[PDB]
């Protein structure tokens, strides 16, 4: 199918508690395979997934600059941050940024992406041209006059056209026996009275991988969407995620109702309902 | 500023059976800012030693760390996660509940 | 490997 790596920096600033942290992890779809952190008491970019512990010394030692630097310039950002929204020192914001691309089953680029925010709102993003800049607000306006000056969407867009699809290929590869194996999900239905006229269905779906799935309740074929309780995917720390979906039902109605699983592990969507 | 409240959910790694090792996990998302105290509890005391994630968040910006340990679930000891985040007056307890 | 942005916001 289609993959992503993806790279996430994030920088808190701390007036009275030193420097801004920064911290940058990687991921190729769910899994994570690298990290930083500023705050390590020996910072470096560090293995986070088996597969990529067999590149060389260049690869950590390069990385590692890269993330040195970042440490850095996000501080540096960070305070010209604050002054373009003529901020207070006494206060504390976040950058982040999310970039990398995205790849087909045939390995072809199918878009790049970069993306920053500030205090969680989104402040500046390359467009899918990777040639041109949105900026959320006349702040950064400024940052975009700056890096439209210095030609910076160049550079993202070979960097995302090259050196990404490159290694998004290459992990792909090294950690083929997970990354390209879709892990189905294993699935049961619950029954819990409320009351004497009411039950709740809950229907599972637990060890899947990747974290995409559809799953949802159908009353006499209709979908329950607003009447479902929905919880956020959640990851089981094995590499595989959960999800549930409940409904309320009257007692006695329950043949009625019928959950729908689609995932790419399994050989075919699924249909299950409350077995007694 | 704009803030975001944690969402918390409380549950097991493995199907929960008495008396089987398993990790408790406290999964903590779409919080903002990144700061955050999350304790694991076990008959109300905390459990030392929990480990985490590493920070990362989502498309909408919102973090996510997940909290674990190893835990042995019984049909007396009773089991829960404690947040705290700068949107919360009072730290919130939600209870471990192996239906959900 | 990572990009490197040296030019700050």
């Amino acid at each position: 199918g289609s993959h992503s790596m993806r790279y996430f920096h994030t920088s808190v600033s701390r007036p009275g508690r030193g420097e801004p942290r920064f911290i940058s992890v990687g991921y190729v779809d769910g899994t994570q395979f690298v990290r930083f952190d500023s705050d390590a008491a020996s910072p470096r970019t560090e293995p986070r997934a088996p597969w990529i512990e067999q590149e060389g010394p260049e690869y950590w030692d390069r990385n590692t600059q890269i993330s040195k630097t970042n440490t850095q310039t996000y501080r540096e950002s960070l305070r010209n941050l604050r002054g373009y929204y003529n901020q207070s020192e006494a206060g504390s914001h976040t950058l982040q940024r999310m970039y990398g691309c995205d790849v087909g089953p045939d390995g072809r680029l199918l878009r790049g992406h970069d993306q920053s925010a500030y205090d969680g709102k989104d402040y500046i993003a390359l467009n899918e041209d990777l040639s041109s800049w949105t900026a959320a607000d006349t702040a950064a306006q400024i940052t975009q006059r700056k890096w439209e000056a210095a030609r910076v969407a160049e550079q993202l867009r070979a960097y995302l056209e090259g050196t990404c699809v490159e290694w998004l290929r290459r992990h792909l590869e090294n950690g083929k026996e997970t990354l390209q194996r879709a892990d189905p999900p294993k699935t049961h239905v619950t029954h819990h009275p409320i009351s004497d006229h009411e039950a709740t269905l809950r229907c599972w779906a637990l060890g899947f991988y990747p974290a995409e799935i559809t799953l949802t309740w159908q009353r006499d074929g209709e979908d329950q969407t607003q009447d479902t309780e929905l919880v956020e995917t959640r990851p089981a720390g094995d590499r595989t995620f959960q999800k549930w979906a409940a409904v309320v039902v009257p007692s006695g109605e329950e043949q009625r109702y019928t959950c729908h699983v689609q995932h790419e592990g399994l050989p075919k969507p699924l249909t299950l309902r409350w077995e007694p | 500023m704009i803030q975001r409240t944690p969402k918390i959910q409380v549950y097991s790694r493995h199907p929960a059976e008495n008396g089987k090792s398993n990790f408790l996990n406290c999964y903590v998302s779409g919080f903002h800012p990144s700061d955050i105290e999350v304790d694991l509890l076990k008959n109300g005391e905390r459990i030392e030693k929990v480990e985490h994630s590493d920070l990362s968040f989502s498309k909408d910006w919102s973090f996510y760390l997940l909290y674990y340990t190893e835990f042995t679930p019984t049909e007396k000891d009773e089991y829960a996660c404690r947040v705290n985040h700068v949107t919360l007056s009072q730290p919130k307890i939600v209870k471990w509940d192996r239906d959900m | 490997f990572e990009d490197l942005r040296v030019l700050s916001f």
